[PDB]
């Protein structure tokens, strides 16, 4: 479950890094 | 990818 | 499933 959730986490931050990029 | 975000902030 | 939620998280937004 933990790590599940670190990946979300993970899957989370990398879409952030998208956006940024594109603005 | 996190901690980048936080120094934008 | 992990794309499924992100997707679905994305939807909502």
């Amino acid at each position: 479950a933990a790590a599940a959730a670190a990946a979300a986490a993970a899957a989370a931050a990398a879409a952030a890094a998208a956006a940024a990029a594109a603005a | 990818a996190a901690a980048a975000a936080a120094a934008a902030a | 499933a992990a794309a499924a939620a992100a997707a679905a998280a994305a939807a909502a937004a």
